DNA sequence: ATCGATGTATATATCTGACACGTGCCTGGAGACTAGGGAGTAATCCCCTTGGCGGTTAAAACGCGGGGGACAGCGCGTACGTGCGTTTAAGCGGTGCTAGAGCTGTCTACGACCAATTGAGCGGCCTCGGCACCGGGATTCTGAT
DNA sequence: ATCAGAATCCCGGTGCCGAGGCCGCTCAATTGGTCGTAGACAGCTCTAGCACCGCTTAAACGCACGTACGCGCTGTCCCCCGCGTTTTAACCGCCAAGGGGATTACTCCCTAGTCTCCAGGCACGTGTCAGATATATACATCGAT
C-alpha cells in the first residue's frame, strides 16, 4: 500500500521558479527550505490577521485584515510590492468572479 | 450541466493554490469566518515572496556557475538582501553557512 | 546503558573551527571550557522542550518535528527539516 | 624550514570555513552528547536520525553567531584574542543574562 | 530592483 | 445611560490578595498591571495549548494540553508548582462534579 | 425542582472564574472544542501565578512601609525573583522603574 | 502647522537622567546626538505600527491600545495601559 | 567654596533616579516629538492622552535598558565613560543594528 | 519557598 | 624588488544517483444552491480632544575653572599559533532484529447546542484614612585641612 | 583623624481624593437534557532505530618553539563634571468648541454548509546529466633575503 498522501507547496515553488529562471533547477533540500519558508510566512500573516479581527471584534478574516497584516509583518519596500501584488490578484479575481 | 471547473488560482492569475490556502485558513482556527478575497490576497503575497527569494537565489546559483539552487544559495540570497534578511532575521537555514566576513582589524598590515 | 562526560567530545579543534567560521582570528585557551558550558545550556533548553513535545504525543522517539517546534519556541526557527 | 607567521593560517582557515557549509562538530560525539542530556529528561528515549541532525544544525548555527558577537566584543576592547569575558558580555547583552 |  | 460593561479580573485578583496579605491593598494602577499580567499569561498558555492540539491533529484542548503548555512556558519551579495546583483543582472538580 | 447553582470555581476550590475562563477559551479561536477540565486547570494556574506575584509584592510594600501595593512594588517583586523575572523578561511594567544597581568599578576608591 | 525640530526637545539633561537611571556615571558629549537618533528610530517603528492599527480600525485617533498592540508585536509588551 | 569632586554628584544622581519611578523626559516636548513623527505616517492624527503616555513609558524603559548595556560595553573596554561606539556595540549585539 |  | 615553496583556483575526464517527468489514481477543490446573521451604514449622543491664555518657577541653557580620565607609547614575558610525529576513534558498509510509529475498525464517553432560570459581578455612588506634602531637627557622608 | 557643610533621612502634623464597600440590576453562567462524532484503544505491520563488528585513515592529540600579543605602567592633554547665573517654556489651572468615538436600528449581502462530480496533486517508477572526484598544473601570495 502506498504511503499516506502528504501535501506540499513544492509544485508551486517549482512553477514560480520556472517563471523566474526557466533554466534553473532546485535541490530537494533547498525545496524543503522553501516549503518551510512558505509555511512560516503563511502562519505569520494568518496569525496577525487573526489578532486584527479579534482586536476589532470581527468574526471574519478578510483581504483587508490580510493587507494590514502584510503591512505589519513585511519591512519597507517588500511590503509595498506585496500589497500591490495582493491588490492586483483580488481585483482580477473579482472581475472574473 | 455545470460549467467546466476553473481553479480560483486561474481566476486570480496565480500559481499558488488559492483553494488550498482557503482550506488552511478555515482549518487553522484563525477566525470563525474566512472571506472570499482573503485566500486570494494571501496566495498572491506568498507567491510574490517566493518569487523574490528564488530570483536572488537563482542569481547566486548562476554566480557559482551551478544550475541548481542549493541551501547555500538561499542563504546567500537572504543574507545579502537587507529586507529579506530582516524578514528572516531569526531564521536558521540548514546547510546555509555564513556570509564571508572578516573584521578589518584582523587583516594583516601592509 | 548510561552515558557520561560526552561534553569532552566537543573537542578543541571543533570549537576552533566554529570560531573560524565565526570570523575569530585568535582564541584564548580558556574559551574551550567556556564554550562547552554555553553549548550544554543551549542543548538542555532545546532538548527539554523537544522531550516535552514527545511525551505529550505519548511517543518514545524524539522526532525532528519535536526539535523544530522546540527551536521555534526558543525563537530560533529552523528551516529544512519540515514544518 | 618554511613557516607561515602567526595568524596567516588562522586567516586562511577563516576563509575556508566561511566558504564551506559543512557541519564542523564530529557527528558521533555530538550524538552521544544529545543522548546524555536527553537521558536526564526521560529514560530510554529514541531519536530520529534527522532529530539529531536538526539539533546539530541549530547548535552550530547558534555557536557560530555567538562567536561573531564575541569577536565584536574582543575588538571593542581593542584586543584580537577572544576571551571568556567576551562571551559573557555578548550573552549578557543578548539577554541570556550571562 | 525589487521584483514584480 | 450607564456605560457598557467592561469585564476584568480585578475582583479575583483582590480575593487572592486578601488570602496572601489580608491587611494589604492595591492601587488601581497596580491592579491594571495585574489585569494585564493575567491576560498575558492566559493568552500565552491558550496559544501554546492551541499549537499542541494542532501538532497532534486534535480538535480538543484538554487539561492535558494546558498541563503541557504550562511546562513549556513556565520556568522550572513555577512550572512544578503550577502543575501541582492545576492537577489538584481538576481532581477536586471531578470529585465534586 | 432545579438544584441551586453552584459555580464551577467553588467546585474546583478556586477564586478565579472557571466559567469565564471557559467562555474565553471557546471564543478565543484556540481549538474547535474545549474540554471540561481545561478551564479548571487554566484558572488554577492563573490563580497560582497571581498569588505568587501578589505575595512578593505585598512583602515589598511592607519593606517600603506601605499598606497598599503600587506598580513599584510589582516591579521590585518581579525583578528580584529569578523565575518571575524570566517569565516577564520582555515585559515592561509602567511606573515600575529599575532595581538599584551600580557597577562596582563606578564606586569611588577608598 | 507642521511640527519641526522637536527631537531637540529631548534635552541633554533629560538624556543624562535616563543614563543615570541606567547607572551610567560619566557621559561623553557625543552620546546626546547618538541617543536622539536611537530614540527617533525606536519611536518611528512603534508609531508606524500603531498608526497601522488605527487606520485598520478606520479611526482617526490613536488609542493607547494601538500603542500596546504595536509594542506587543515588537516583543516589548507593556503592562499598565489595558490589554 | 565647597565643591564635590567629579563623579560624587553623578553617583548621588544614580542613587536618586534608581529609587524614583517618575518619567524623566519633559512631557510636552516628547508629545510634540510623537506628533511630528506620526504626521509622516498619517495627516491630522489625534492621540489619546494615555496613548502618548504609553509611548513615553515604553521609550524611557527602552533607553534606560540600552544605557545599562552601553555601560557594560564601556566597562568592558576598561572605560568609565560611555561613548557612541558603546551604544553601537550594544545595539549590534542585541541584533537591533546591522 | 514558592507560594501555595 | 627577487626567489621559491606552499596552496589555492582553473581544466579536463568519469562516474553516479538525484531530480525532472511521466502515469495512474483519488481525494479535495469547484459548481450550484439555500439559509441567516455579520457587517455596512446612517443617525445620534456627548466624551475628550485640541487650543488658547495667563502665572509661576522648575528646569534648561550658558560660562568657567580644573580634576581625572582617555589614550598614545613602550616595555616585557608568557600565551598562543604553527608544525609534525603519534595515537585515537570517527566514519563507512554491512547485517541483523525488534521497538514502536503509523494505520485501520469499532464504541462510547464527551463536548456542543439549546431553552429556562438565576445571582455573579458590573456600573455608579459615597465615604474616610493611606499617602502626599512640608517644615523642622537628626545624622551621615564628603573632602580639606 | 578631625572638622564644617550639604545632603539625605526621619519625625509630627494637616488634608484630600483614591480605594473599599455598598446597592441594584441585567446578562452571562448553570442546570438539565439530547445528539453525534472525536478520540480511546486494540489489533496489526513493516519502518527505521539500535547494536555490532572491523577496517581505513581523517582527525585529534601532545609536545617544541618563538613571536606577537596582552596588559601594566606612565605621562599628557582636554574633555566632563560641578555649580553659579540667567533665561526659557513646562506645567497647570481654566475656559471653550468641536470632532469623532461609541453606541443604536435596520437590512442585505456574504459566507457556511450541503451535495455532486471530476481533475489537480500525490505516490510511484525511471532514465540521464549536473555535480562530485580525481588528477594535473597555472596562478597567488607569502615571507626570507
Amino acid at each position: 500500500r502506498r504511503k499516506t498522501r502528504k501535501e506540499s507547496y513544492a509544485i508551486y515553488v517549482y512553477k514560480v521558479l520556472k517563471q523566474v529562471h526557466p533554466d534553473t533547477g532546485i535541490s530537494s533540500k533547498a525545496m524543503s527550505i522553501m516549503n518551510s519558508f512558505v509555511n512560516d510566512v503563511f502562519e505569520r500573516i494568518a496569525g496577525e490577521a487573526s489578532r486584527l479581527a479579534h482586536y476589532n471584534k470581527r468574526s471574519t478574516i478578510t483581504s483587508r485584515e490580510i493587507q494590514t497584516a502584510v503591512r505589519l509583518l513585511l519591512p519597507g519596500e517588500l511590503a509595498k510590492h506585496a500589497v500591490s501584488e495582493g491588490t492586483k490578484a483580488v481585483t482580477k479575481y473579482t472581475s472574473a468572479k | 450541466t455545470r460549467a467546466k471547473a476553473k481553479t480560483r488560482s486561474s481566476r486570480a492569475g496565480l500559481q499558488f493554490p488559492v483553494g488550498r490556502v482557503h482550506r488552511l485558513l478555515r482549518k487553522g482556527n484563525y477566525a470563525e469566518r474566512v472571506g472570499a478575497g482573503a485566500p486570494v490576497y494571501l496566495a498572491a503575497v506568498l507567491e510574490y515572496l517566493t518569487a523574490e527569494i528564488l530570483e536572488l537565489a537563482g542569481n547566486a546559483a548562476r554566480d557559482n556557475k551551478k544550475t541548481r539552487i542549493i541551501p547555500r544559495h538561499l542563504q546567500l540570497a537572504v543574507r545579502n538582501d537587507e529586507e529579506l534578511n530582516k524578514l528572516l532575521g531569526r531564521v536558521t537555514i540548514a546547510q546555509g553557512g555564513v556570509l564571508p566576513n572578516i573584521q578589518s582589524v584582523l587583516l594583516p598590515k601592509k | 546503558k548510561v552515558l557520561r562526560d560526552n561534553i569532552q567530545g566537543i573537542t578543541k579543534p571543533a570549537i576552533r573551527r566554529l570560531a573560524r567560521r565565526g570570523g575569530v582570528k585568535r582564541i584564548s585557551g580558556l574559551i574551550y571550557e567556556e564554550t562547552r558550558g554555553v553549548l550544554k545550556v543551549f542543548l538542555e533548553n532545546v532538548i527539554r522542550d523537544a522531550v516535552t513535545y514527545t511525551e505529550h504525543a505519548k511517543r518514545k522517539t524524539v522526532t525532528a518535528m519535536d526539535v523544530v517546534y522546540a527551536l521555534k519556541r526558543q525563537g530560533r526557527t529552523l528551516y529544512g527539516f519540515g514544518g | 624550514p618554511h613557516r607561515y607567521r602567526p595568524g596567516t593560517v588562522a586567516l586562511r582557515e577563516i576563509r575556508r570555513y566561511q566558504k564551506s557549509t559543512e557541519l564542523l562538530i564530529r557527528k558521533l560525539p555530538f550524538q552521544r552528547l544529545v543522548r546524555e542530556i536527553a537521558q536526564d529528561f526521560k529514560t530510554d528515549l529514541r531519536f530520529q536520525s534527522s532529530a539529531v541532525m536538526a539539533l546539530q544544525e541549530a547548535s552550530e548555527a547558534y555557536l557560530v553567531a555567538l562567536f561573531e558577537d564575541t569577536n565584536l566584543a574582543a575588538i571593542h576592547a581593542k584586543r584580537v584574542t577572544i576571551m571568556p569575558k567576551d562571551i559573557q558580555l555578548a550573552r549578557r547583552i543578548r539577554g541570556e543574562r550571562a | 530592483g525589487r521584483s514584480l
